[PDB]
């Protein structure tokens, strides 16, 4: 496929990967009672290994020459989801965060004491603003057009 | 309203806290980590074990008087600690969205009214309506209050409302009660009292 | 009171709470949602 | 008095009272300043109209088709239905269209009375209104554009960008139309819910 890959779920690499794994949790299985708490715990972690092979192998992973997932960054929209996607989610919560906390140290810029609540959190002004980042981009938005956003001349 | 600097005390001879004078209905002077030390947060926390004790006077009923005509044979009601498990005329989460809605209503008009009082007085529909409380967490009107033994002078209403708040500390103490004891013994509590009135020295906590 | 708010608003404890929360939110997050190398709703 | 979305809580200064559909809500200051707010002013109308039209026609024709008065395919599958023209010319043709009459409208919204008047014929001018309220050509029954008027064209609109929310997302979970999530609903409603939906 792209870049010479191929399909996980077509890959002989990959499903000899899920089952050396799965062999090696029950070669450590053999060694309790079936009925013991070891024992279902290893259970447990054979579940989750094919629930996690073929949930890349269901939603188009393409796996290198080496068995194992290679992402494919480049924007191509069969792969979205590797990177684009929860890099838009990442960006959201990130500017979330920042512009939350320029809303704080605008907010405290002018107290008698500003260091005093860096130091000392106002939770009530916290709470207060943290909801502001749900609206970051607009906010953003209008203050770079506005002129709020960059200090005049520095 | 009214300044109480004899009360009888929980610790009788030590020193009332001096933010509690014997003003607040159920002031036995009982703060010894100054929760309510500021005036705010003792505010607060009187609302706060208001609706506690309301809510734990109707747990008591629904826990002790259905278990106690169960017992008998009255009522088929069952044990009130897996009622949760029991499948009614739809899903227990729909019902429990139904609460949440419902009960975020009220709970959000008595939070408007905690924090801005008298704001929350009228009909957002029918304004003639209207409710007739002026003190916070005792709302009045004639749904809360449809007998007027609500609207009264004080020294009856300091009366009334202690009567209150002791029921509902001898409730809340009551439902933790049953909740411990199911947790503890493997009957409802109607059991652990007649198995306690058949050998009150040995079937206790130590018959375990 | 005022003051034990006071301390429990300084920033090492604030931190805590909030990364403890955090660290709480996402091992669940994980464990209802386990391995994923990719956002799979599209 | 001007009407509270929260009771108890006191409305920003910036909402005078004097915009229709002022129910003093704001609670993460996006109109605190008052560019922004005009700006807002415009975007509340533009969606809410767009979604009035986008709800009706998502709901009316598949009520009527369910009747079975007429047959219009669903309005997420109206999309795949052939047309008399390729369905990129549609676009093209409706992106053209588009560009000029909303930069037309931005033109009013910059600079108000701009562009108030045809640039082909001199004459047929547009009266002097307000910013998002054109009369002339666009009010040919000449209703009063009034409070209340513009209220309930807000309220319709609000209540209209709810429901198209709620009409996509809905039509996500349970691959069918709004009005068959009706009629489910309304068949057992207390096992017919979100909650079993999902
Ligand atoms: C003050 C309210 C309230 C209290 C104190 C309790 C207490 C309890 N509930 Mg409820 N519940 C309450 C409200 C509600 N429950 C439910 C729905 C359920 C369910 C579905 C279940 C409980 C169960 C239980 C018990 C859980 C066992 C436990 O935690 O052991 C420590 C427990 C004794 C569980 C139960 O029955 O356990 C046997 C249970 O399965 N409740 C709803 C939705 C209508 C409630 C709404 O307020
Ligand atoms: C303005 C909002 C707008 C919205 C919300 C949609 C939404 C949709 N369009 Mg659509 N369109 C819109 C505008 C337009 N479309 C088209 C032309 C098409 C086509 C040709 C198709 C869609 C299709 C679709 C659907 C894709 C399947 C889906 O989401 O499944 C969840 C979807 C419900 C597809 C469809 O009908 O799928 C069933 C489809 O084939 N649209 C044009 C003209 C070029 C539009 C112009 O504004
Ligand atoms: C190294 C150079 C390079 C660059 C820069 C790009 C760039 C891009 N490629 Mg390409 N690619 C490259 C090399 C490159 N490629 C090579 C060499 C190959 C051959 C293998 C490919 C093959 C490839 C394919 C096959 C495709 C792409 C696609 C894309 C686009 C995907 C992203 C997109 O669709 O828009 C962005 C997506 C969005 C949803 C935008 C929303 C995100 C917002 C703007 C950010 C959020 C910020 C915040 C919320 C708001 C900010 C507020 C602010 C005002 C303060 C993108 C512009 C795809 C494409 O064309 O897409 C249509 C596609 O089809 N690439
Ligand atoms: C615009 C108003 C509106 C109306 C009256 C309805 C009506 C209905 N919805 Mg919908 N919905 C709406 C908005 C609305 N919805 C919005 C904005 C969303 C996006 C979150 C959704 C997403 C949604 C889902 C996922 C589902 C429904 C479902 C339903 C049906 C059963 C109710 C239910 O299961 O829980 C209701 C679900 C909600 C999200 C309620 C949100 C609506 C808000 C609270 C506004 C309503 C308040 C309003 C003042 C009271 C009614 C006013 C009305 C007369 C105008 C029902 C006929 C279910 C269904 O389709 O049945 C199979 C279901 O699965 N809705
Ligand atoms: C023994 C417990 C008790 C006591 C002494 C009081 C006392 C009082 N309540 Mg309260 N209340 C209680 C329980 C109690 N309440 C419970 C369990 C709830 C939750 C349902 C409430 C919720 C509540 C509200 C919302 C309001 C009051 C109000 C009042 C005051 C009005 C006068 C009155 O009617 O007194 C009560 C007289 C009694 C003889 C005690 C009631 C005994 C009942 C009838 C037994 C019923 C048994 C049961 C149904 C089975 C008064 C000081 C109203 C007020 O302050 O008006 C301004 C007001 O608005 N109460
Ligand atoms: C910048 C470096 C970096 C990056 C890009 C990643 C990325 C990732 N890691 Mg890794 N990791 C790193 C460094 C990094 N890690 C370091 C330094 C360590 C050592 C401490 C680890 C140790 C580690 C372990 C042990 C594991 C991961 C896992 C993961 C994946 C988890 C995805 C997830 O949580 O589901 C999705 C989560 C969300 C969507 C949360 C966001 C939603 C927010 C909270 C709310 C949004 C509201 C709207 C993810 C692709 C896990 C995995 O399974 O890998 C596949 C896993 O097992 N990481
Ligand atoms: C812009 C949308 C919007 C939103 C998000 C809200 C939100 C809210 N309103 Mg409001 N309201 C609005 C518009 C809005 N309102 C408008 C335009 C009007 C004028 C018609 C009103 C008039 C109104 C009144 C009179 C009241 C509310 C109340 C409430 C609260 C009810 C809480 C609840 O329903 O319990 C839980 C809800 C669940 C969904 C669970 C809630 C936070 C009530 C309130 O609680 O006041 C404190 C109240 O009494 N609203
Ligand atoms: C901007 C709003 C809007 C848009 C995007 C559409 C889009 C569409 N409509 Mg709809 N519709 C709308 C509002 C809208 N409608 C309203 C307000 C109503 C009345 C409540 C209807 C009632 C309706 C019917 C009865 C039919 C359509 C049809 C169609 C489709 C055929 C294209 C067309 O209309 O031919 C050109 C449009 C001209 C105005 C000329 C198309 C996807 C037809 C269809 O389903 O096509 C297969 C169909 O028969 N619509
Ligand atoms: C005990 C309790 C609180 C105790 C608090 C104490 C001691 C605090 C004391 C102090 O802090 C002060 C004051 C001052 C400080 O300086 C010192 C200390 C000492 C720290 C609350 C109980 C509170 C108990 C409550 C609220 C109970 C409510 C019950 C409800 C709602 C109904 C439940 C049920 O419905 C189900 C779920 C199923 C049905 O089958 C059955 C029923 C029972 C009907
Ligand atoms: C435009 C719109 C919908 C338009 C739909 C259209 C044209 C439909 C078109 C078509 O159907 C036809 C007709 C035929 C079909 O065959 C095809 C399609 C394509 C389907 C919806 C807008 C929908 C817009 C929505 C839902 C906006 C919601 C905004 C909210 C709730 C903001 C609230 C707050 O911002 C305040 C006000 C104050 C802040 O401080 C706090 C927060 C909470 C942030």
């Amino acid at each position: 496929d792209i870049a010479g890959l191929t399909p996980c779920k077509d890959s002989k690499q990959f499903a000899k990967r899920e089952k050396q794994s799965i062999k090696k949790l029950e070669s450590s299985l053999k060694l309790y009672a079936p009925d013991s708490a070891p024992a279902l715990a290893i259970n447990a972690t054979i579940e989750k290994t094919k629930r996690r092979f073929d949930n890349y192998g269901k939603q188009g992973l393409l796996c290198g020459a080496d068995g194992l997932p290679h992402l494919i960054v480049s924007g191509d929209q069969r792969h979205w989801g590797e990177f684009i996607t929860p890099g838009i989610l990442f960006l959201y919560i990130a500017g979330w965060i920042g512009w939350v906390g320029r809303s704080y140290l605008i907010a405290i810029r002018d107290d008698k004491k500003p260091t005093q609540k860096e130091i000392i959190i106002d939770v009530p002004l916290a709470t207060r603003l943290v909801f502001r980042g749900f609206s970051w981009p607009i906010a953003a938005y209008r203050e770079l057009l506005n002129g709020e956003l960059v200090a005049k001349d520095v | 309203t009214v300044a109480e600097p004899d009360r009888p005390l929980w610790f009788p001879g030590s020193t009332p806290p001096p933010w509690l004078d014997g003003s607040l209905p159920g002031d036995f002077g009982f703060d010894p980590l100054g929760l309510g030390s500021d005036p705010e947060s003792l505010r607060w926390n009187v609302q706060a074990e208001l609706v506690h004790s309301r809510w734990a006077m109707l747990g008591a009923a629904g826990i002790f008087i259905p278990e106690f005509l169960t017992k008998l044979g009255i009522l088929n009601t069952p044990s009130w600690y897996t009622a949760g498990e029991q499948e009614y005329f739809t899903d227990t989460t729909t019902l429990f969205i139904v609460e949440l809605v419902f009960i975020g209503w009220a709970e959000g008009r008595r939070w408007a009214d905690i924090l801005n009082p008298g704001c929350v007085n009228t009909d957002p529909i029918f304004p003639n309506n209207k409710l007739t409380g002026t003190d916070v967490g005792y709302p009045g009107g004639l749904w809360f209050d449809p007998l007027g033994w609500g609207s009264a002078s004080p020294q009856k209403l300091k009366e009334l409302r202690t009567k209150e708040i002791k029921n509902g500390r001898l409730a809340m103490l009551a439902v933790m009660g049953a909740w411990f004891q199911h947790i503890y013994t493997g009957t409802g509590p109607i059991d652990n009292l007649f198995a306690h009135l058949a050998d009150p020295g040995h079937a206790t906590i130590f018959a375990a | 009171m005022r003051d034990l708010k006071t301390y429990l608003s300084v920033a090492p404890v604030a931190s805590t709470l909030w990364f403890a929360a955090l660290a709480g939110l996402l091992i669940e997050i994980n464990r209802f949602f386990p391995d994923a190398l990719t956002f799979p709703f599209f | 008095k001007k009407g509270e979305w929260l009771p108890g809580l006191a409305s920003p200064g910036y909402l005078t009272g004097s915009l229709p559909g002022d129910n003093g809500f704001d609670p993460l200051g996006l109109a605190e300043d008052p560019e922004n707010l005009k700006w807002f002013v415009q975007a509340e109308l533009v969606n809410g109209r767009w979604a009035m039209l986008g709800v009706a026609g998502m709901l009316l024709p598949e009520v009527f088709t369910s009747i079975g008065i007429i047959n219009v395919p669903k309005w997420y599958d109206a999309g795949k239905e052939e047309y008399f023209a390729s369905s990129s010319t549609l676009f093209v043709i409706e992106f053209i269209l588009f560009h000029y009459v909303e930069i037309r409208r931005w033109q009013d919204i910059k600079n108000p009375g701009s562009v108030n008047q045809d640039p082909i014929f001199k004459q047929y001018s547009l009266p002097a209104g307000e910013v998002g309220y054109p009369g002339g050509i666009f009010n040919p029954l000449n209703f009063a554009p009034t409070l209340e008027a513009k209220e309930k064209e807000i309220a319709n609109g609000r209540l209209a960008m709810l429901a198209f929310l709620g009409f996509i997302i809905q039509h996500n979970v349970t691959g069918k139309g709004p009005f068959d999530n009706l009629l489910q609903h309304i068949s057992d409603p207390w096992h017919n819910t979100i909650v079993q939906t999902l």
